[PDB]
């Protein structure tokens, strides 16, 4: 059902399927077998199998076979990997990888969980009001609250990167995530430069600009 | 199938070191094996393939060698961006298979982490929660201790915190710790603090405020 681009990241339920897309460099070879590998956070990695989009021939890790399909639209030199009957274990990052590049492909989230999607709600860290020091200062933004990953966060539209800190997120006992990104800056530019957080949670479609300062 | 055992799983490495990595396969594989970089935020590099083979591109730093069941993967000149976590495979026998991966560390002079404490701002608590933060900002080693007190409390069980990537720059950590507590809770309270133990400081730092505002 899901469909999910190579480099983006989905939600799908438990039981439902999702299909990944990798399109094929378009370079004219012999064979291109371009090979699919699943990432999970304390484990090691996991090879799925291979197709080449040429011919359509495949080769399944036999652990896979049962759940995981690859196939290829010629016409269009997009390969395709389908996980069925998805379990929480189906949650990862996978990757499918390319002849011509050293680099394997960007790099797919697959989340399964029945939670519903929640946009976060966005509050300020404020830099040190009434007892403010001379040196450096911190400010930053809470996004707190939201399902599911991922949230990004910018300073400022992406002109600010220096002493920027943006933390990973943290799955809070409610079940949904809580993230924090931070900035030091000379205690001197709280009077004038202007500090944003731009935040943004494409699952639910939620953009939050806001502009963070010492509070009077 | 064919497992490929690497070790160590952990490393810490000053930059110009010398790093030596090994993977070991339950059955030869000839010289089927190839060795991975993967970056923080990055998808996997090919370094090393076939067992000897530097891919075009990859610096000589980099050395693969090794044959039938004993591999390893060394680096000389440790560079502050070469922290990663490396991994091996093996291509010989199917299905393929990876090593458990090792994470490179680089170790540096201790520095000691800057502190900032922020109170909840009046949106959150108009929302019914109190989420209070506290900055650990640029320090080495990564191991760290926050102990939250509110009135001298000790608090345990109602905060999280997590840490960045080691930095390609200085080698340092950033770690962000909140203290959750319900607006009912928080206003029971005056003084809310961040306690602070690491390396780096001879005495732990806090930094505090009090509800107010
Ligand atoms: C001259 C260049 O020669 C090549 C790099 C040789 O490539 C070949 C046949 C061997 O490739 C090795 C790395 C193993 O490849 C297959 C069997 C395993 O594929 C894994 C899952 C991903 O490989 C990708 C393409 C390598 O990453 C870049």
């Amino acid at each position: 059902q899901v469909q999910l681009l190579e480099s983006g990241a989905e939600l799908v339920k438990p039981g439902a399927s999702v299909k990944l897309s990798c399109k094929a460099s378009g370079y004219t070879f012999t064979s291109y077998w371009m090979h699919w590998v699943k990432q999970r956070p304390g484990r090691g990695l996991e090879w799925i199998g291979r197709i080449d989009p040429n011919s359509g021939g495949t080769k399944y890790n036999e652990k896979f076979k049962s759940k995981a399909t690859l196939t290829v639209d010629k016409p269009s030199s997009t390969a395709y990997m389908q996980l069925s009957s998805l379990t929480s274990e189906d949650s990862a990052v996978y990757y499918c990888t390319r002849r011509d590049s050293d680099y394997w492909g960007a790099g797919t989230t697959v989340t399964v969980s029945s939670a519903s999607t929640k946009g976060p709600s966005v509050f300020p860290l404020a830099p040190s009001s009434k007892s403010t020091s001379g040196g450096t200062a911190a400010l930053g933004c809470l996004v707190k609250d939201y399902f599911p990953e991922p949230v990004t966060v910018s300073w400022n539209s992406g002109a600010l990167t220096s002493g920027v800190h943006t933390f990973p997120a943290v799955l809070q006992s409610s079940g949904l995530y809580s993230l924090s990104s931070v900035v030091t800056v000379p205690s001197s530019s709280l009077g004038t430069q202007t500090y944003i957080c731009n935040v943004n949670h494409k699952p639910s479609n939620t953009k939050v600009d806001k502009k963070i300062v010492p509070k009077s | 199938e064919l497992v490929m055992t690497q070790t160590p799983k952990f490393m810490s490495t000053s930059v110009g070191d010398r790093v030596s990595i090994t993977c070991k396969a339950s059955q030869n594989v000839g010289t089927a094996v190839a060795w991975y970089q993967q970056k923080p935020g990055q998808s996997p590099k090919l370094l090393i393939y076939s067992a000897s083979n530097r891919y075009t591109g990859v610096p000589d730093r980099f050395t693969g060698s090794g044959s039938g069941t004993d591999f390893t993967l060394t680096i000389s000149n440790m560079q502050s961006e070469d922290l990663a976590d490396y991994f091996c495979q093996q291509y010989s026998s199917y299905p393929l298979t990876f090593g458990g991966g090792t994470k490179v560390e680089i170790k540096r002079t201790v520095a000691a982490p800057s502190v900032f404490i922020f109170p909840p701002s009046d949106e959150q608590l108009k929302s019914g929660t109190a989420s209070v933060v506290c900055l650990l900002n640029n320090f080495y080693p990564r191991e760290a201790k926050v102990q939250w007190k509110v009135d001298n409390a000790l608090q345990s069980g109602n905060s999280q915190e997590s840490v960045t990537e080691q930095d390609s720059k200085d080698s340092t950590y950033s770690l962000s710790s909140t203290l959750t507590l319900s607006k009912a809770d928080y206003e029971k309270h005056k003084v809310y603090a961040c306690e602070v133990t690491h390396q780096g400081l001879s005495s732990p730092v806090t930094k505090s405020f009090n509800r107010n505002e």
